[PDB]
């Protein structure tokens, strides 16, 4: 789960950098990944609200 | 002194230019906060990822 | 604001598909293809799906596809609350509320407001209005096959303490301005007063309700197909002068932002959605989109798709915050789960019909203060609720 | 059978939209490309300020002033001064690393003016200085120069 | 504004605040709605000029800037309610210029009956007069050159804009003079190094290259200075120069559309089309109608791919 989270962090970090570099397809791919991995147990409720 | 040696590799790898300022390679790399940033920076260059 | 989570759930509400939802501070009610009304209570007990706190009511044989509730407080004589629902045939049956705390026996009055002549026009996309002494009539806009909008001033009170006298009326008849004759898809009012109208050919024409005024229009975004651009839900920011239009495009969904005065496309609400495998373009959702909705402030927009996906679109800067995914297995109790439909299709990505916000102090099931709660209903006869994290 | 196929196109097929246009290069030069070229926005060197009446003066009397320091208020150049204009392109915290950051405390950031020319722009324009009464040939950082219209 | 009838602090401040309502929305996206405020508040500004009794330089700068949203953008020519602003000079005080009058030879009340009154040119002249003909420092503090060195920038900028839009040497000359004399009277605040570089280098290859190269001294980083140096590609003709200068831009600050646009142009003009297209599209995505050529050149390059082929209509991406 932690690994998956850190991958979300990465895809975010790379997304900005991807945009900066230029390749829009790459950015889309990053955001396609960022769509799919962020769900269910991977980002569940924070039980301290 | 060691920092200046870290500049020798950072100048050689073409992330920062020889006049000690940031290039596109150094720019893109500025986003990555992880420790394994140089290889990751080198991963994004060609259509290999496409 | 960030990511919402399940405050309460339900499943297998009606016999047919649940085509729309109607929520307010007092209660929430859903309409369906079999054509009934189950008035779900807002105040629950700690960690329990009520079910029996939603008393059913018989309406129609054919069905009920669109529904909405309105609440108000004109005076101390009567705390106002009113419901009206549309059918597949097309008759807008009004339903007057009369509640008790203990029993909760909400039986409706036999309400036949209009005579037989006015029902030549159908009733498809109804929408109530909240007027806080801008115009004394409680606004309401509907559509029909001929393309026309009607209002009904329902005041039981005296002087144009207060003696009982419920009535029906008309503010002004706004027709379909565009030529030739067209089907009016959907329509909604605004708090400021600028009340645009949507059509089945992609054009949204700006207008006003009381003055009988058709202002101006604009061209669609790529319209060459049979059903090229069909506008499903036009919506407005509660405070601002922006206009969020929801329309379709062969398979995909298309959400567009405008403003009332200019009518210029600064941008369409889209993200990297799946399309042609590798070479993508720009769409709101991968499949179709039906119901858009704003939060109380008018910043976070929330669209309801056909692919079992809610997405939170930031209005101030056009970009998605996050995506909530809808599956059949999200239902809580085991008996109510419908994984596969009767005609053989997995419901892992069902059609989400109507998402609708519940502002500060409406929902309070478990772990919620003055919260911006949310509700949603899907193709698999389910109904679910979500909430903001924390509150304060 | 007797309609669907043989009925001609109401629109036109993209196969037979090859005779549409030609694209000339010249618009009908240097000024043709760069229409956007422009000086920065008008400077407001003065500033409206209004003070107080006197003893326990809850906003009545006033006297005005003028300020001057560094440059225009924008994060594109630098503007390390904390009083800066907040644009409509920033998140709660992250946003972007493009816009330059706020001040650091403690450590000396060496950038003194040293004046009430003489030594204001000391080794700034003096370092980058070469030929022909201060006609700066090369853009600084690299070595190349410039070549007039006679090349081509 | 309803409470305060005519005070120097509140109602002058109402111009200083509500002017940027326009600029903000212009930067964000909304124009035609937001220009309504700009159009309306001009008359209000005039009303205030006589009512509050405060026709300062700051007010004229504010109105100059508001006016600048009918010059940088010119689809609001039909609305243009600035025709009744000669009465503003009659309402306010009139100090009058000295050096700037001799260049173009256009007075405060001598621009109404012009040679065929075009509407854009009416706006341009109302800009020119608004900035140039403003009163001197009457009952207002100063400190070493702030009265008539910063004000040369106000002049020189407006006049430069007038040149850029209309293409008339008369205003260009008065811009040049302004930036020469400002240079003389200051030469350390790094705003005079830009305008002079811009204006004078239109005549020939490198007279004011002294100004435009060494703008980076007290000004730490660039924005428009390194972008407009790409004009050497046709006003001199060196190709590597054009791209190698923009490398420093795109390395340091790629967030803006301009360098992307410029490179895209460079790659286009040589030979390559697909990479150039990609670049232009990316620039467009970044800007979203921020630059002029961002929208235009995109549509151009896309249309250039679709000349001599004619792809299938059943493709959705196209």
């Amino acid at each position: 789960v932690r690994v998956i989270t850190w991958l979300d962090e990465i895809c975010r970090e790379v997304k900005t950098a991807s945009i900066i570099i230029g390749n829009s397809t790459l950015h889309m791919k990053m955001s396609r990944a960022q769509e799919l991995i962020k769900r269910d147990i991977v980002f569940a409720a924070s039980l301290y609200l | 002194p060691d920092y200046e040696k870290r500049l020798a590799v950072l100048k050689d790898t073409e992330f920062i230019d020889q006049n000690h300022n940031v290039l596109l390679k150094g720019r893109v790399a500025c986003e990555i906060n992880s420790g394994y940033e140089l290889v990751l920076t080198e991963l994004i260059l060609d259509n290999f990822l496409g | 604001s960030k990511v919402f989570i399940a405050t309460a759930n339900a499943g297998k509400a009606h016999d047919a598909d649940i085509f729309s939802v109607s929520a307010c501070n007092s209660f929430t009610v859903s309409c369906s293809g079999d054509g009934y009304l189950k008035v779900w209570d807002n105040k629950l007990l700690d960690n329990e799906n009520p079910k029996d706190k939603s008393y059913s009511h018989f309406v129609h044989k054919s069905g009920l596809h669109h529904v909405d509730v309105l609440q108000a407080i004109e005076r101390d004589a009567f705390e106002l609350c009113l419901v009206a629902t549309t059918s597949f045939s097309g008759d807008l049956l009004f339903y007057r509320i009369t509640r008790e705390d203990e029993t909760k026996k909400v039986i409706f009055e036999k309400l036949d407001l209009l005579d037989s002549d006015m029902k030549k026009h159908s009733f498809w996309a109804l929408k109530w209005g909240a007027s806080n002494d801008r115009l004394l009539s409680h606004r309401l806009v509907a559509t029909d096959v001929k393309g026309t909008t009607y209002i009904w001033k329902f005041h039981p009170f005296a002087d144009e303490t207060l003696n009982w006298s419920p009535t029906l009326e008309l503010q002004g008849t706004v027709e379909s301005p565009m030529t030739p004759s067209q089907f009016a898809t959907s329509v909604d009012i605004s708090e400021r007063g600028l009340i645009a109208t949507g059509f089945n050919n992609g054009t949204v024409q700006i207008s006003e309700l009381s003055t009988l005024r058709p202002l101006y229009n604009f061209e669609s975004q790529h319209s060459m197909i049979n059903n090229s651009n069909s506008i499903r839900s036009v919506k407005f920011s509660p405070q601002g002068s922006l206009l969020a239009i929801a329309h379709d495009s062969n398979s995909f969904g298309c959400i567009t932002l405008y403003e009332t005065e200019f009518g210029e496309r600064i941008g369409s609400l889209s993200v990297p959605t799946h399309s042609s495998q590798a070479s993508l373009g720009e769409f709101a959702h991968s499949s179709w989109v039906m119901s858009l909705s704003f939060n109380d402030s008018g910043e976070t927009l929330c669209s309801a798709g056909w692919d079992g996906k809610l997405r939170f679109w930031d209005v101030k800067t056009k970009e998605r915050i996050t995506t909530l995914n809808m599956h059949c297995d999200d239902i809580e109790i085991e008996e109510d789960i419908l994984a596969v439909d009767e005609h053989g299709d997995s419901l892992a990505e069902p059609g989400v019909f109507d998402v609708k916000f519940l502002k500060k102090g409406w929902r309070s099931g478990m772990g919620a203060d003055l919260n911006e709660s949310l509700c949603c209903v899907c193709l698999d006869r389910s109904i679910r609720w979500f909430r903001e994290a924390g509150g304060k | 059978i007797k309609d669907r196929f043989l009925r001609p196109s109401n629109a036109l097929p993209w196969s037979l939209l090859d005779m549409v246009q030609d694209v000339p290069h010249t618009s009908s030069g240097k000024l043709d490309y760069k229409e956007l070229l422009k000086v920065p926005d008008p400077i407001n060197r003065t500033s409206y300020q209004f003070k107080r009446t006197g003893l326990e003066g809850k906003i009545s009397g006033y006297k005005e002033e003028v300020d001057l320091k560094e440059v225009a208020n924008a994060n594109a150049s630098n503007s390390l001064s904390i009083t800066r204009s907040i644009n409509h392109n920033q998140n709660s915290v992250r946003g972007s690393t493009a816009q330059l950051p706020f001040t650091p405390g403690g450590i000396p950031m060496k950038s003194v003016k040293t004046d009430s020319g003489s030594s204001t722009m000391a080794n700034a324009t003096k370092l980058l200085h070469k030929d022909g009464q201060g006609l700066f040939d090369i853009p600084e950082g690299m070595n190349r120069g410039i070549k007039p219209m006679d090349a081509e | 504004c309803q409470e305060a009838a005519t005070e120097e602090s509140f109602q002058i401040g109402l111009v200083e605040v509500l002017m940027r309502c326009s600029l903000d929305l212009y930067s964000q996206g909304f124009l035609l709605k937001s220009v309504s405020i700009a159009k309306d508040t001009i008359e209000r500004i005039k009303i205030i000029i006589s009512e509050l009794k405060c026709e300062n330089q700051q007010v004229w700068i504010y109105l100059s800037q508001v006016l600048r949203l009918f010059i940088w953008i010119e689809s609001k020519v039909d609305t243009l309610p600035v025709e009744s602003l000669v009465s503003i000079f009659e309402n306010s005080q009139f100090s009058g210029s000295e050096e700037i009058d001799s260049v173009d030879n256009i007075k405060i009340d001598t621009l109404l009956d012009s040679t065929t009154d075009d509407n854009v040119s009416i706006a341009c002249k109302f800009l020119i007069l608004a900035s140039k003909y403003s009163v001197s420092d009457q009952k207002f503090t100063d400190i070493a050159g702030t009265v008539r060195a910063s004000y040369w920038y106000n002049i020189g900028i407006s006049e430069l804009t007038a040149f850029i839009t209309l293409k008339e040497p008369q205003y260009r000359d008065a811009a040049i003079f302004a930036f020469k004399k400002s240079i003389q009277l200051q030469s350390n605040t790094s705003e005079t190094w830009i305008g002079l570089g811009i204006a004078t280098m239109d005549i020939n290859f490198r007279v004011s290259q002294h100004c435009f190269i060494k703008a980076t001294a007290l000004e730490p980083k660039a924005t428009n200075t390194w972008f407009n140096l790409a004009m050497l590609g046709l006003k001199k003709k060196d190709t590597e120069f054009a791209q190698q200068v923009l490398n420093k831009l795109q390395s340091l600050a790629p967030q803006d559309s301009s360098p992307w646009l410029g490179m895209a142009l460079i790659l286009e003009e040589q030979g390559d089309i697909i990479g150039s297209s990609k670049l232009f599209a990316h620039s467009f995505i970044l800007s979203n109608g921020r630059s002029k050529a961002a929208q235009f050149m995109y549509a151009k390059n896309v249309l250039e791919n679709h000349i001599n082929n004619g792809d299938d209509e059943r493709d959705i991406e196209t």
